[PDB]
């Protein structure tokens, strides 16, 4: 899983 | 009915001094090192640069962009990098937490090092943002290590810190936007929370997924402790936490500057001359370094 601004 | 007999900071400590409380997990975020200078890096109120010429602004912390104009970053390093780094009196209960044979796990937000500076051992750490404290040649053949000294005099001499056998980049170990989180922090979110007596949540806001989902891993009965500025953590009424209903059971909210609701836990738990002894030697020991 990618890290995101959310 | 429940394991905390009031909700309260008194009633944490009574129930952290009982039989019952064995395993605490920290979950931590940039509250807990405003205090030391560092600034809280999600917060747009800090100050994250037009002379760089990027195709949006969040593309200084994107792994893609980083690896073609790795320049940015690093010029933003610079002007970022602390003047010191001594971790705060909340640290350091968590270095007294470890001592006591109470500390079952930290997650931390921060990248900052300062848990390790404070004695928290890779073993106690799950660093779910990652780290400076090392930093990796980003050829997947080599994967190279550099501590933070090296990293440090590459960013402040203004020279794109490339890798000693290999000549790729050198990157420090913080998750960009668009790497892979850490596998320990799944691994590790999937055994603790089996085993947790007490959620000690600090300085965090618990916006960022998916380390404010963590709080949600507890089992149904674990105490948890929110030492923080702001209330945080509740449901959100426009789609938790539950520290004020008639249905509230077991989350206490201690509102402050952490370092001072971490002071007030150890008085009651009878360490604060321990903790107090333990910071002055500490920062003493950073100041004459
Ligand atoms: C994800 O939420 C964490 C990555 S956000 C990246 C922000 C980094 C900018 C400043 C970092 C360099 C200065 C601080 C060094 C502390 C050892
Ligand atoms: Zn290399």
């Amino acid at each position: 899983p990618k890290k995101y601004g959310g | 009915e429940r394991l905390l007999d009031e909700l309260t900071l008194e009633g944490v400590a009574r129930y952290m001094q009982s039989e019952r409380c064995r395993r605490v997990i920290c979950l931590v975020g940039a509250g807990i090192s405003t205090s030391a200078g560092i600034p809280d890096f999600r917060s747009p109120s800090t100050g994250l640069l037009e002379k760089y010429h990027l195709p949006y602004p969040e593309a200084i912390f994107e792994i893609s962009y980083f690896k073609k104009h790795p320049e940015p970053f690093f010029a933003l390093a610079k002007e970022l990098y602390p003047g010191q780094f001594k971790p705060t009196i909340c640290h350091y209960f968590m270095r007294l937490l470890k001592d006591k044979g109470l500390l079952l796990r930290c997650y931390t937000q921060n990248i900052d090092t300062l848990e390790r500076i404070a004695g928290l051992e890779q073993e106690d750490l799950v660093e779910a943002h990652g780290t400076f404290y090392t930093s990796h040649c980003v050829s997947a053949s080599c994967r190279h290590e550099y501590p933070l000294s090296w990293m440090k005099e590459k960013i402040f001499s203004e020279v794109t810190p490339k890798c000693e056998d290999c000549q790729s980049l050198v990157k420090p170990d913080i998750v960009f936007f668009g790497e892979s989180l850490p596998a320990r922090f799944f691994s590790c979110m999937q055994s603790d929370f089996l085993k947790v007596d007490l959620l000690l949540v600090m300085g965090t806001s618990l916006q960022v997924q998916p380390f404010a989902s963590l709080i949600s891993k507890a089992p149904l009965s674990t105490p948890r402790l929110l030492i923080n500025k702001e209330k945080a953590g509740q449901s959100d009424p426009f789609l938790g936490m539950d520290f004020d209903s008639k249905k509230a059971y077991r989350d206490v909210a201690w509102l402050g500057e952490c370092d001072q609701g971490c002071l007030a836990l150890a008085e009651l738990l009878g360490w604060k001359k321990e903790l107090e002894d333990l910071v002055r030697r500490e920062h003493a020991s950073i100041d004459a370094q």
